[PDB]
């Protein structure tokens, strides 16, 4: 018949190949689909949904509801930070297990801006001001408000608004960052400080709780699918 | 461009304010997936009580304190004994409906706390024993009263007379997933310093256009305290929480004798 | 240019083969005691955890399937002789069809049931399957029962059923045998099945599993402390 | 006609396969002591010297890759029996993905990681890879560090890092195993990996290496006298 | 012609005088790769000191004699303590800039000698120990003073307290390549019988449009005596060599607190 | 299906083949390129760049800076040559390790003209004249100026010009020459002599140094890629 | 017709009277391969003596008797010492030329005999020892005198001082081929009963447009008696044979010092 020559790679099975194969059930009448609410077209759509951050991962509070709450008080040390973490969406323990982190753990490269939200859950009679700062990498992590205010920052008034939003933009030397810990692709630092103190009147609670959320923006992308480390198996059923 | 021709005949082989409903009135809302409830499309005559079943029914009030861990309900299970809606449920083999859920909780300016309300499709909960999928029908359909969450997993170590009950865990959402991601589902937050009520509109969601309302629950409602309740410097604080649910665009089919499940 | 989201699509997210089944089949002289001359595997994706976790990101799904089979054989003893190349038969048995009771019964005639004959040493076998769901979409989660107990029932076992289960038998089974007769030396073989979804549509996104699976359901038994320790004010 | 420079182009200069890795994998009965049941190789082009020297003619590069795998097996003893044809599994593990700790752990499910199953005696395996650089081009030389020590650091090890290195883990690793179980007789095998650049662009030409390589860097230790003797006025 | 059709969807699968700058003035030049320095193209607001940083800075003068073997500097390391350029470097996370390098060396008609000036991108030097890539940050960033070449490899045989310093070799260019081929890089020759100065213009070269200026050096400057210095029949001769560098088209981004590296 | 017949060469791996293979990472978003200075399109472009010649390969000067310098003096024997070598760009030790030689060692056949440059590094007060000669092969290598001047030659005046250039044209019987030593494809000889002597005034150095460079022209071509002998390996990491 | 498409990019992969010249005059001719000598085509300035080298040179006369077995010469070797042609040969590295060969032999009507003249390109002769290709340059380039054939192979059994000389055999043509087929080459026959002279015109033949004239000989001339000489009833007969050769369209290039080979 037609002369042919077999090239390298014949009779191999690549799990990522895309070929045609015969159908074992010909002439099957498939059930037609219907319009079901909640259709998803892209995994990034899931990363754009805000989810709570387990900020407080202390020994006695981790793996518990209280790990989602950050304490605020009117007698706190105004010279010390409230919370601090690093901009590692997939490797930082406080961000790895979020929906964004779960999606990123299936990929190797990521890029884009991020959106952080903070919700204040005190009484209507409480007032105060907060400073939320982001610092690009390269220098010492901020330890005081004076160092933090030199980077990107936002001032939040609790009384007027119970929620605040801060957008961390994409600023990097490489076009894509790795989803694993690596100094060559570090992202920066996030810190919080008291601008003023929390003031409450009499017959009012002096301690309150704050919640945090994170999400991605429309300019976010991922690359090089890979398996995750959040699920394992030791025996087959 | 690259050339491609499909050889096989089969596609699979191819390479890849006041709201008033009926005779009820309650004085922003959230629509799940941006889809309003609707009747079945053009693609046995169904029965449709336009107003005898599409109205607000109020459940039993619950109490929120400093040790409450959460509450959950199943729909359409919670409305099985509400007027003619339950009668239509138990007189027909197939049913369909959407819902409008309204959560009410009022306090003062000196209180503080936050509630999270989540609407979950196909809300499956975990058991309380080594045996798998051993929960009973009666325990899985509490009805109006509903159930509660727990802060730890309490195994039922009794082989003589197993309870066959759910053992939800608050931080695992009762299904093995972290609570922080529950916001993926349709949700509302009631913060006492800003608002006092929540509203959600749920369309009909299922793999089939219509299905039995007795052996399958389409929706689950979960309420959890994201921040603990507090009031001034008082040791004990309790406030009421109320839930009101309205069926919307409800259809029934398959009329025969009445069904009488054995609830204990 | 600007960055694209080509590889984050559902089709790209599920465009890989994943193992779901490892099945053992032996060729040896038949004897009175139990043997593995033919194996029967119940079709499901819950035997493993990777593809299961990827699929459970959503509540409803609709897709076609591509199946690939990899066969590996070996000897067991070294003082009985040698063997010639073997041929393996894989038959699909839908619900209600008769099941084999021996490696050489009439059921292997496969007059209507589809079957694959594979020759050892050749390329791994491959086939494709369409969407065969009774409803309009597959249901990864089902909050309900198949029976409802009634007050008029004679006993409590009439209406008893497992929670979160639709059908006792779903999608049928696969029966694998070695067609060749038995050589004087025993030969063992393993068949690995790899599954790839194609033409995928999904609905109702769901948070992923955070604790180890325990059975086909959502039950959890052990290792309920996934998160680790970290300082509140520690970078 | 006049002479042409067709074969001196960059594409023609790099249009050949070059070995970069020889990996040993054994199939035998598992035991308590160390064994080579599965191998893990870190991806790099600096193991050998020919392709490395050819690439180091330039400072920056941008290309896609073609990989070919050649497998050769042999026996070790002659008084244990024989073996059937074996199947080899090659899995790519990017940074951050879980790594195997045994030849039969869950990580081999390869639900998302790409994998190749190769049958001994068939044609050598082959695949292609695109440009996967984080930056706009690959950097063969990097004059800098990944960390900068600071005066406020508690100790000197916080900011210590290797000179001329970007990332601790780059491009991931390859894990190779034998899927088949162990025959009574041990079988050894070697996998040779050949790499061919394609669609090549280069920048900043650089003088070639003149003394033997010593490590991943530009360090030199021995044989610093390459040139030989010759007479000034001798033809 | 031969027929070819691409099957796979992926491309990879397919088969294959006075110069005045700012407030500085110096009274032919060489442009590296024929590319003048330029700002980032159209494809966080950058900061750009137009004249506060784009001007000539003069380094410390060195002495050339009959035994000198060469000198080397790293950019932007050498300018880390020059006016506001260093402040911008240490107050920002990302920086970019080109350079203009001017080498001055004057003698008489009765002197003789030749200098070779080479500008090298990604100039990586070798260590002085068996351990590989063990050089320290402080020793790899001398600054204004710079370093010197050697005529032989002196191994640091001290495991108690390793020095962790470079050991460049003149005829190997300090990187394992023959010096004769260093002319592949941008270069100038100062021959005392024809001229007395050299000038080079260096654009920004890197795999990224912008990168950190603290942990990465983009350019290296190497000066080596190709012919030994001599003067009449004198035993000892020494003359000065001066280096002046001007940043050009410099941009910075990522403003935060100041960075303070520990240089010894 | 379609009848086919397998031809010889099936299931073989030729390292110089050019076929298509499946991609293991489909739908990858490649980072776009940028305009980086210094792009190279052909290896010959590297051979057209002048580089120094290690002319003095004596025992005590080889592998040292002084191997790049040729000594000139006012008291030298005017009847003897200054330097002499053969036109073997790839095999001659004095030309093999140059950039041109390094490139040629990766190829088997070469053709084209060559350009040699000589730089004088004396004082401005020194004067003299030199003769640089090329002789095609066939006869005795020149040993005196009288024999050298009969071939191609150039006269260079040090005082007026500090650098000289000589172009050796392509003159051969075969269309291509081998890069290895072979009498059937010998290229010729290059020699230098004093036309006049070097004259210096008082209070001036009497000894000076000279440097040499070589490069290829636009009419240069190579053929039949092959591996080089300048790099070896004894153990795998 | 049958269909065929070439896949690979490479072509190899594809499936398969008085004659006066200069200041000389001699009173039918044969042109080898029907190609007249010509200069190099359009596709270092060559030197071309138009008349100082293109003229007839006469070699030494030889004697033909009843026991002569043949003679052979090599060109351009035979003309190495002829006027300015040899000087141009030894003063240049590359040379090219064609030839006109004229053989003269006169007798009476009562004589009888026949001579065969053959012009052979790349005429390689066999040695006289077990060692292969061991003949020396001096013995392989006799010059004007030329050499002679033999009727048998005489092995040189002397390892102490090997002669390193050719041992041609008449009926093997000196190269291992039968003489009867030598007429494949350009040839002439001189039969004493019809004519007394022969003429051949040889163009330049080689794998290269131009080549060295010192280390390579382009042509060989062989003269052999096809029929023995006889005259009446006389025991001994001898007659002279003369050879005259004229270069034509000669070019030289690569001028340098003179070459002086060591001929013994
Ligand atoms: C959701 C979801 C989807 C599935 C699997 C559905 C497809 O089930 C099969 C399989 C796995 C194989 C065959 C099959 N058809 O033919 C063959 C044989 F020829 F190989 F035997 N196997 C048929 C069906 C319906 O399971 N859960
Ligand atoms: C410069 C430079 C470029 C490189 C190598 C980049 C490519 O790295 C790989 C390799 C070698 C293989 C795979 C790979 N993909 O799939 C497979 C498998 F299927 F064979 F497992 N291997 C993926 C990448 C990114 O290293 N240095
Ligand atoms: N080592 C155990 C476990 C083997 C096994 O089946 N492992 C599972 C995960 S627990 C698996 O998927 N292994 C990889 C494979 O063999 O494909 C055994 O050999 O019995
Ligand atoms: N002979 C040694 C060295 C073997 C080896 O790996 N050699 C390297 C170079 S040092 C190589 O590339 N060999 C050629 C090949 O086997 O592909 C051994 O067998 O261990």
């Amino acid at each position: 018949g037609l002369p042919v020559l077999n090239t390298p790679g014949s009779n191999q099975y690549l799990t990522s190949d895309n070929y045609q194969s015969p159908c074992a059930i010909p002439e099957f009448d498939v059930t037609p689909p219907i319009d079901i609410p909640g259709e998803v077209k892209n995994m990034m759509e899931l990363a754009e949904i805000d989810t709570m951050i387990p900020l407080n991962l202390e020994n006695t509070k981790r793996n518990t509801m209280d790990m989602y709450r950050v304490t605020l008080s009117d007698s706190a040390d105004l010279s010390q930070p409230i919370l601090c973490f690093s901009l590692s969406p997939a490797s930082d323990p406080r961000l790895s297990h979020t929906m964004l982190g779960e999606v990123l753990n299936y990929y190797t490269h990521w890029a884009g801006s991020l959106k952080f939200t903070f919700l204040f859950c005190g009484s209507m009679m409480a007032t105060g001001k907060i400073l939320v700062a982001y610092a690009p990498p390269g220098a010492q992590p901020p330890t005081s408000r004076k160092e933090a205010m030199l980077g990107t920052h936002v001032i939040w008034d609790l009384g007027l608004q119970s929620s605040c939003t801060m957008v961390v933009p994409w600023i990097s030397n490489v076009t894509y960052r790795q989803t694993t810990q690596d100094s060559f692709t570090e992202g920066g630092y996030i810190s919080m400080f008291y601008q003023t103190r929390i003031v409450v009147p009499l017959s009012t609670p002096k301690s309150m709780s704050m919640l945090g959320f994170v999400s991605a923006c429309n300019d976010f992308s991922v690359r090089l699918l890979r398996d995750t480390t959040h699920i394992s198996q030791s025996a087959l059923p | 461009n690259y050339t491609t021709i499909n050889y096989y005949k089969d596609s699979a082989s191819n390479a890849a304010l006041q709201l008033t409903i009926g005779n009820s009135t309650i004085t922003n809302s959230v629509v799940a997936y941006g889809r309003w409830p609707e009747f079945i499309r053009d693609d046995d005559q169904p029965t449709e009580p336009d107003v005898a079943t599409c109205r607000f029914y109020t459940l039993d009030t619950v109490m929120w304190g400093k040790e409450s861990k959460g509450w959950w309900w199943k729909l359409p299970d919670a409305l099985r004994d509400m007027g003619l809606f339950g009668q239509n449920m138990y007189y027909h083999y197939l049913g369909r409906s959407g819902y409008t859920v309204h959560v009410q909780c009022n306090a003062s300016k000196f209180h503080q706390g936050a509630l999270g309300v989540f609407a979950i499709p196909e809300y499956c909960l975990a058991g309380d024993s080594d045996k798998q999928r051993y929960t009973s029908y009666a325990n899985a359909n509490p009805g109006e009263k509903g159930g509660k969450f727990y802060s730890q997993f309490n195994r039922d170590t009794a082989v003589t007379s197993p309870k066959r009950e759910f053992c939800p865990v608050d931080y695992l959402l009762g299904c093995g997933v972290l609570l922080g991601n529950a916001f993926v589902y349709p949700h509302q937050i009631i913060n006492l310093r800003t608002n006092n009520s929540a509203t959600i509109v749920l369309p009909y969601v299922n793999a089939m256009a219509i299905d039995s309302m007795v052996k399958h629950n389409n929706w689950g409602i979960a309420i959890l305290p994201l921040s603990p309740l507090d009031f001034a410097q008082e040791s004990s604080v309790e406030i009421p929480i109320t839930v009101t649910i309205a069926p919307m665009c409800s259809e029934f089919n398959g009329l025969r004798n009445v069904t009488a499940p054995k609830f204990q | 240019q600007r960055r694209s989201r080509s590889e984050s699509t559902i089709e790209s997210f599920f465009a890989r083969g994943a193992c779901v089944a490892i099945i053992e089949v032996d060729n040896e002289e038949p004897t009175t005691r139990a043997q593995k001359l033919f194996a029967m595997w119940r079709i499901t994706y819950k035997d493993t955890v990777q593809l299961r976790r990827k699929l459970e990101f959503f509540t409803y799904s609709r897709f076609d399937m591509e199946l690939t089979f990899v066969v590996t054989a070996n000897f067991t003893n070294t003082n009985n002789g040698h063997a010639l190349n073997q041929v393996y038969q894989i038959m699909y048995i839908p619900p209600g069809a008769p099941t084999p009771k021996s490696w050489d019964d009439y059921t292997w005639q496969t007059s209507s049931n589809p079957s694959i004959f594979y020759t050892y040493g050749a390329a791994p076998a491959r086939i494709s399957v369409p969407y065969v769901g009774l409803a309009n979409a597959y249901s990864h989660f089902y909050d309900g029962f198949a029976k409802v107990p009634l007050k008029t029932d004679a006993n409590d076992q009439i209406g008893d059923s497992l929670y979160s289960a639709m059908t006792v038998d779903d999608f049928g089974v696969l029966a694998i045998r070695v067609v060749n007769d038995h050589n004087p030396t025993k030969v063992t073989s393993k068949v690995r099945i790899y599954m790839k979804p194609k033409h995928v549509r999904v609905w109702c996104p769901r948070p992923p599993r955070a604790v180890p699976y325990y059975g086909p359901g959502v039950d959890y038994k052990d290792n309920l402390n996934p998160l680790s320790e970290k300082g509140l004010t520690t970078y």
